[PDB]
């Protein structure tokens, strides 16, 4: 037979497998971007969606 | 590559460094049509000021 899901029944199980990251996900290498503005405001194409 | 740059607007500076780098290392010929310039013809005696 297959193993019954723990949540499926009313017993309490005090040992469980818990998935976890090996080390902190916040490595401090936050994403940064080169925004580069339009050269001329009048030239901008608002049109077409 | 005979790259043609009709407009430098929006170009990454990193990409521009890359393109000149390919001009030098990969022997790219890049043609920038956006640019306008006056010219001066120096005599060999006066050199490049």
């Amino acid at each position: 037979q297959v193993g019954i899901p723990k949540l499926e029944v009313d017993h309490i199980s005090f040992s469980n497998v818990v998935s976890m990251m090996t080390a902190n996900i916040r490595t401090g290498d936050d994403m940064a971007v080169e925004r580069v503005n339009p050269d001329d405001v009048r030239a901008i194409n608002i049109r077409n969606a | 590559v005979h790259m043609t740059i009709n407009e430098r607007a929006g170009m990454s500076k990193l990409v521009a460094d890359n393109i000149i780098a390919s001009v030098i290392k990969s022997n790219w010929v890049v043609d920038i049509l956006d640019i306008e310039y006056t010219a001066e013809v120096m005599t060999p005696s006066e050199g490049y000021t």
